[PDB]
C-alpha cells in the first residue's frame, strides 16, 4: 500500500511515446516505493516487468505485466506458467484502478471551482457519484473474492506434489474470479463499456450538458442490463453473489 | 498522504496532546523521539524522519491567552516536539477580529510546516467548536486554508456544542463556524458533547470530568481512522482515496463515527457490524436513512467472515439507504497495530453519511432562531457589530444550513435532480 496506490496514479499520466523502454517504467517504481517505506525489502529485489501494449490513448487497454521472479531450485513449485496469469490479473486490476483514478480527477477538478455552484454543477456531479460507486463496489468485489475468500485456501492447505496442486488450484480460482475465464465473459462484456464511458467522462470537462447526460443514460442501461445478466450466471457462480448483492438495493 | 494536525481550542489542544501521547504509546518510540528496541512499518504520516531516528511529530499549536502550554512545558513532550511550532478569545467575533490582525505570521507558520513535510496532501484539524479560543480563529483559519490551498484537503475532527439547552452564545458561533466548515472545509467528522458524555456516563461512573475522557475517546477515534494510513495496509492509504468512498453526497460530508468497543476492556464480524449500525454504539446524536456506508475492521479477523458478514448485513436490510444512485455499504479491512499496549485487539469503526444528523442540526436551527427572537442572548457584543453591521451573516449561515437540511431530505429521495 502506497506502492500500488502511488504507482497507478503516476502511470495514468502517461497512458504518446512514453513508457516504452525500461528506463521510464523503472523510475516511477522508485517514486512508488519511497511513498510507503514498506518496499526496499529483499522481496522487492529480483522482479521482471514487461509490456504488451503501447499507449495511443479511445482505447481501454493497459500495459505493464509485472512478474515476481524466484531462483532455480525454487522454480519447481513457483513456476514460469503461473506468473503469466498473475500478470494477466495484475493488468486487469490496473485497468480497474483507471476508473476510480479518472472519477477522482473529475471530482477534484469540481472541488476547486466550488466560485459558486449552479444547476449544471449538480447535474454533472450526480453522474460522477454514480460511476464512483460502481467502481468502488467492483473494486471491493475484487478485494473480497480474489484477495480474501480463496486466499483463506493455500494457507491451511499447506501440508511435494500436493504443494504444486494447491498452488495451481489457488491460481485457477484466482483467474476464475478475475473475469479472465469464459464463464464470466458476459460480465466481462459490460466492463469495456464502463471503461470507455468513464474515460470519455474524464474527457468531457462544460462542453455539452446533453452529451454527459447521454453517457449517463448509456451507463445506466449497461448497469441495469448487467443486473439481469449476473443473476443468470448464479443459475448457471457462488463468487458472483458478492457483486450481485453489492450492486442491487435501489437498483432496478 | 501525509497530514499535519492543526490544534485549536482548549479541548482541541487537549485532544492534540492526548493524540500525541497516544501515538507515542502506540509506536515504539521514546518521549525524545528515539527508536526503541521493540519497534519495516511506516512512521512517516505524522512524523518526520529527523536526526537520530527522531520521529518528530509535525503539529501546529494555535490558541489565544495560553493555558495548556504550561502543562506541555513541565512534561517530557516538550522534548519530543517543539523545535519552534508553538504559537501563543471567548466569542466567534472576538476570535475572528484577533485572527484578522495576526493572519500573516500564522500563515507563515502554515507555510513553514508545509515546507517541513515531504508530501503535503491535507491539513487535518483537531478542533473544538465553542471551546473558547477556538471559535472564530478556527473559522478564519478555515477561510485562510480555503483561499490559499484549494488543491489540498481540509480535515476537521471536531466536537460540536450541544448541552441539550448552559452557554447562550455558542449556537451563534457554532452556526457561523458550521457555515465556514461547509464552504471552506473538505470533510467534517462530527462529534457531540451529549453523545460522548452519555456514553461516558454509561461505560463509566463519572459525570463531572467529561473533558479528560472525551480526550481519550477522540484520540482512540482519530487513531482508528488513521490506523490504515499510519500502519500499511494496501487499500486507499492516501487521504484522498479513503475519503473518496466516504462522501456520497457532495454537500453532505458529515460522517457518522461508531466504535464497537466503548471501553477496550470472542466476537465475529457479523455481530460487531450488527452492533455498529445501531446508533447506541455510535458517538453521534420521520424517515432517516444512510446514503453510503463504509466500515473498517481491524483485529484477529478471518476474511471469509468479512464475506459472509457483508452478505448477511446487506440482505437482511439493516443497511438502510434509499439513494439516487447505487451507493451502498462497503467493507474494509485493516491490520491491527503491532505493539499496541492495549489488549483485546479486535476493534471496529464505521464512516457513513446519515441524514439523521440533520435533525441534530435542526436543533441548532431552532436555537439561534429562538435566541434571535428573545434578544438577550445575542448579547450585543461590539465585535459582532464590526464583523457585520446588518447581522446578515447569521442569516446567510441559516440559509446555508437550511439548504443542507433540504439536501439531506432530497438525498433520502431517489432523485437528486431536485433539492430545495
Amino acid at each position: 500500500g502506497e506502492f500500488a496506490q502511488s504507482l497507478s496514479d503516476l502511470l495514468f499520466e502517461k497512458l504518446p511515446g512514453e513508457l516504452l523502454n525500461p528506463l521510464v517504467l523503472n523510475s516511477v517504481l522508485s517514486k512508488a516505493l519511497q511513498c510507503s517505506l514498506h518496499g526496499d525489502t529483499p522481496h522487492a529485489s529480483n522482479l521482471s516487468l514487461a509490456l504488451k501494449y503501447l499507449p495511443e490513448v479511445p482505447d481501454v487497454l493497459s500495459c505493464l505485466e509485472l512478474r515476481y521472479k524466484v531462483d532455480w531450485p525454487l522454480n519447481i513449485v513457483i513456476t514460469e506458467g503461473c506468473v503469466s496469469k498473475y500478470s494477466g490479473v495484475f493488468s486487469f486490476l490496473l485497468q480497474l484502478k483507471l476508473m476510480m483514478w479518472a472519477l477522482k480527477d473529475v471530482c477534484f477538478h469540481l472541488k476547486r471551482t466550488a466560485m459558486a455552484g449552479s444547476v449544471q454543477f449538480r447535474q454533472l456531479q450526480l453522474f460522477k457519484h454514480e460511476m464512483q460507486h460502481f467502481v468502488k463496489v467492483i473494486q471491493g468485489y475484487i478485494a473480497n473474492q480474489i484477495l480474501h475468500v480463496t486466499w483463506c485456501e493455500f494457507r491451511a492447505r499447506l501440508a511435494l506434489e500436493e504443494i504444486q496442486r494447491a498452488h495451481a488450484e489457488y491460481l485457477h480460482k484466482a483467474v476464475f474470479r478475475g473475469l479472465l475465464t469464459e464463464k464470466a465473459a458476459p460480465v466481462m462484456n459490460v466492463i469495456h463499456s464502463i471503461f470507455s464511458l468513464v474515460l470519455k467522462f474524464r474527457s468531457q470537462l462544460h462542453p455539452n450538458f446533453a452529451l454527459m447526460q447521454q453517457s449517463y443514460n448509456t451507463f445506466k442501461y449497461y448497469s441495469h442490463f448487467l443486473f439481469k445478466v449476473v443473476t443468470k450466471l448464479v443459475n448457471r457462480q457462488p463468487h458472483l453473489e458478492d457483486f450481485l448483492l453489492r450492486i442491487n438495493f435501489n437498483n432496478y | 498522504r501525509e497530514i499535519i494536525t492543526l490544534q485549536l481550542g482548549q479541548c482541541g489542544n487537549q485532544i492534540g496532546f492526548e493524540f500525541w501521547k497516544q501515538l507515542c504509546a502506540e509506536h515504539g518510540i521514546s518521549p525524545e523521539g528515539i527508536v526503541e528496541e521493540f519497534a519495516t512499518d511506516r512512521k512517516d504520516v505524522f512524523f518526520y524522519q529527523a536526526d537520530d531516528e527522531h520521529y518528530i511529530p509535525r503539529a501546529v499549536l494555535l490558541d489565544l491567552e495560553p493555558r495548556v502550554i504550561h502543562s506541555i512545558l513541565n512534561s517530557p513532550y516538550a522534548k519530543l516536539y517543539n523545535p519552534e511550532n508553538i504559537y501563543l478569545g471567548n466569542n466567534w467575533a472576538s476570535g475572528f477580529s484577533q485572527g484578522e490582525k495576526i493572519h500573516e505570521d500564522i500563515f507563515d507558520i502554515i507555510d513553514r510546516e508545509a515546507d517541513g513535510s515531504d508530501s503535503l496532501e491535507g491539513f487535518v484539524l483537531c478542533h473544538s467548536i465553542a471551546g473558547g479560543t477556538g471559535s472564530g480563529l478556527g473559522s478564519y483559519l478555515l477561510e485562510r486554508l480555503n483561499d490559499r490551498y484549494p488543491k489540498k484537503l481540509v480535515q476537521t475532527y471536531s466536537v460540536f456544542p450541544n448541552q441539550d439547552e448552559d452557554v447562550v452564545v455558542q449556537p451563534y458561533n457554532s452556526l457561523l463556524t458550521l457555515k465556514r466548515l461547509t464552504q471552506n472545509a473538505d470533510c467534517v467528522v462530527v462529534l457531540d458533547n451529549t453523545a460522548l458524555n452519555r456514553i461516558a456516563t454509561d461505560r463509566l461512573h463519572i459525570q463531572n470530568p467529561s473533558f479528560s475522557q472525551i480526550n481519550q475517546l477522540v484520540s482512540t477515534i482519530m487513531s482508528a481512522s488513521t490506523t490504515t494510513l499510519r500502519y500499511p495496509g494496501y487499500m486507499n492509504n492516501d487521504l484522498i482515496g479513503l475519503i473518496a468512498s466516504l462522501i456520497p453526497t457532495p454537500r453532505l460530508h458529515f460522517l457518522m463515527t461508531g466504535y464497537t468497543p466503548l471501553t477496550t476492556d470472542k466476537t465475529t464480524v457479523l455481530d460487531v457490524m450488527r452492533r455498529l449500525l445501531q446508533p447506541k454504539n455510535v458517538m453521534v446524536s420521520t424517515n432517516h436513512c444512510y446514503i453510503a456506508i463504509l466500515n473498517i475492521i481491524q483485529g484477529e479477523v478471518d476474511p471469509t467472515q468479512v464475506h459472509k458478514s457483508l452478505q448477511r448485513i446487506r440482505e437482511r436490510k439493516l443497511a438502510n439507504f434509499i439513494p439516487w444512485g447505487p451507493a451502498s455499504i462497503q467493507v474494509a479491512l485493516s491490520r491491527k497495530s503491532p505493539y499496541l499496549p492495549s489488549a483485546h485487539r479486535v476493534s471496529g469503526l464505521m464512516m457513513a453519511n446519515h441524514t439523521s444528523i440533520s435533525s441534530l442540526f435542526e436543533r441548532t436551527c431552532r436555537q439561534y432562531d429562538k435566541l434571535r427572537k428573545r434578544e438577550a442572548f445575542l448579547e450585543q457584543f461590539r465585535k459582532e457589530d464590526m464583523f457585520k453591521d446588518n447581522f446578515d451573516e447569521m442569516d446567510t449561515s441559516r440559509e446555508i444550513v437550511q439548504q443542507l437540511i433540504d439536501e439531506y431530505h432530497a438525498a433520502t429521495r431517489p432523485d437528486y435532480i431536485s433539492w430545495g
